[PDB]
This record gives structure tokens, C-alpha cells and sequence, in this order.
């Protein structure tokens, strides 16, 4: 299915976005709250990456 | 199929809402001007995210009969000309010269699903825009007779997935969408609905 496939690549390229900005807040200089809610984007982005990963093999 | 998407819309929805409400609560705290960039940056990207997956979540309501489409008369050239409002920020950002054009015998009100129809008209007005280059947009709202009944006709020609969700809503719509496109006359989008 090309729908899926192209559904998934929609949602990867802001989604390495999110996940690339995180990174860089991470490496600044925040309180540990703020840290901590980072964790919690990279964690919600990462398993969201790992969602559309699948989607792209299910298309196979 | 339609229950295999609505399924997949909602598990990636949960975690995007998690994204934005960390993303909200830090727009809240002591943040530079660099990371407040970043954190905003995170927040527009991500909203875009999740309103498309929301529209993926709502047409797969509708095609599993899970939803309906709503049924309401309303202001058909507000609500046209709330969506040009929407991109003659652009138009002018992206040198754009941006035309509407209504017919003499369209009705100020129909019946009909506003907010979706909002959705389906919006979308094509995004694709002229990422397809167009310091060129014109046209949209054009008419009335179409051919076929029985008169029916009304909204086109936007120009010199993709949110497309293709705004072609399933007019069928749904009981309508038509059609796609023309000539060497001299640019491509039109259109979408001919039931009165």
C-alpha cells in the first residue's frame, strides 16, 4: 500500500525534526523539570518513530 | 480497512498530545530566547503533525460509520472568504497574486458539512500554493448544471495527502473531484457537490 508509505514518510520528516530540536534543548542548559519534561518528547517522539517504522514495513 | 487506519490515527495520536503538552508546559518555564525558539519550533511542527493525523483519524470515522457528516445550513462565501483570509499571508509572502471569483447565481447559503468542507477547500488551496511559483491562484466558485440538478462547483486552478483525504470527504459529500491540467492553463482542482 502506498498510502501507508507515504503516510509514514509525512509524519518521519517532522518527526525527526521534533526529535532533532529535543536533542539540542537537551544539550543547553535547563532545570531539571525542564530535562525531565524533555524526556518525556524524546521518549513520546522515539516510540512514535518506532510506530511509523513498523507502518513502513506493514506497507511491504 | 477504514478500522485498520482509525486504529493506527489513534495510536500515533496519543503520544503527539504528549509531545505538545510537554512542549505547552515548557513554553511556561524560563527558556532563552534560542531555546524558546527551539521549544516553539517543536510546538508549530508538532500541531501540523497532530492536525493531520486528526484528519486521518476523522475521514476513517467516517468511512468505518463510525461518524457522520454534519448537515447545517451556512454562510458559503464567508466561509470561502474566511479560507483566502487564511492565504493572503501567503500571497504576499510568496509573491502570489491570489483571485477569487464567485458566479452571479450561486446562493449565499447551503446545506451542508462546514467545517469539513473548510477542510476540503483549504487543502486544495495549499497544494496551488506549493505548486505555484510567483504565478496566480484562482478560485472560483460556480454552479455546475450538468447533471439534473444544479450543482455547485468550487475549482482553484494554479501556474498531497491531505488532498487525497479531501477527495474521500467530497465523495462522501456526494460529490465529484476531478483534476484538469493544460500546457497553457496551469492545474485546476475542483469539486462538484450536491445542492
Amino acid at each position: 500500500s502506498e498510502f501507508l508509505a507515504n503516510m509514514s514518510h509525512e509524519i518521519r520528516t517532522p518527526l525527526n525534526g521534533i526529535l532533532g530540536f529535543t536533542n539540542l534543548l537537551q544539550k543547553s542548559e535547563l532545570s531539571p523539570r525542564q530535562q525531565d519534561y524533555l524526556t518525556t518528547i524524546q521518549k513520546s517522539a522515539e516510540s512514535l518513530l518506532g510506530i511509523i517504522n513498523e507502518i513502513l514495513d506493514f506497507s511491504k | 480497512k477504514a478500522e485498520f487506519l482509525a486504529k493506527i490515527s489513534h495510536e500515533i495520536r496519543t503520544p503527539m498530545n504528549g509531545v505538545l503538552g510537554m512542549t505547552e508546559l515548557l513554553l511556561g518555564t524560563p527558556l532563552s530566547a534560542k531555546q524558546r525558539d527551539y521549544v516553539q519550533t517543536i510546538h508549530s511542527a508538532g500541531n501540523e503533525l497532530l492536525t493531520l493525523i486528526n484528519e486521518i483519524l476523522d475521514i476513517s470515522k467516517l468511512e468505518s460509520g463510525q461518524i457522520e457528516l454534519d448537515e447545517v445550513q451556512f454562510d458559503l462565501n464567508a466561509l470561502i472568504e474566511d479560507c483566502l483570509d487564511i492565504f493572503r499571508v501567503k500571497a504576499e509572502q510568496q509573491r502570489i497574486e491570489l483571485i477569487s471569483f464567485t458566479q452571479p447565481q450561486v446562493p449565499r447559503v447551503i446545506g451542508g458539512d462546514p467545517t469539513r468542507l473548510r477542510q476540503v477547500v483549504l487543502s486544495l488551496l495549499d497544494n496551488a500554493f506549493k505548486q505555484t511559483e510567483e504565478g496566480e491562484i484562482l478560485l472560483v466558485v460556480a454552479l455546475d448544471d450538468q447533471g439534473e440538478t444544479p450543482r455547485l462547483r468550487i475549482a482553484v486552478q494554479d501556474s498531497h495527502l491531505g488532498l487525497i483525504i479531501a477527495r474521500q470527504l467530497v465523495r462522501l459529500m456526494g460529490g465529484e473531484f476531478g483534476i484538469q491540467s493544460g500546457s497553457s492553463q496551469g492545474t485546476t482542482l475542483s469539486l462538484t457537490l450536491p445542492l
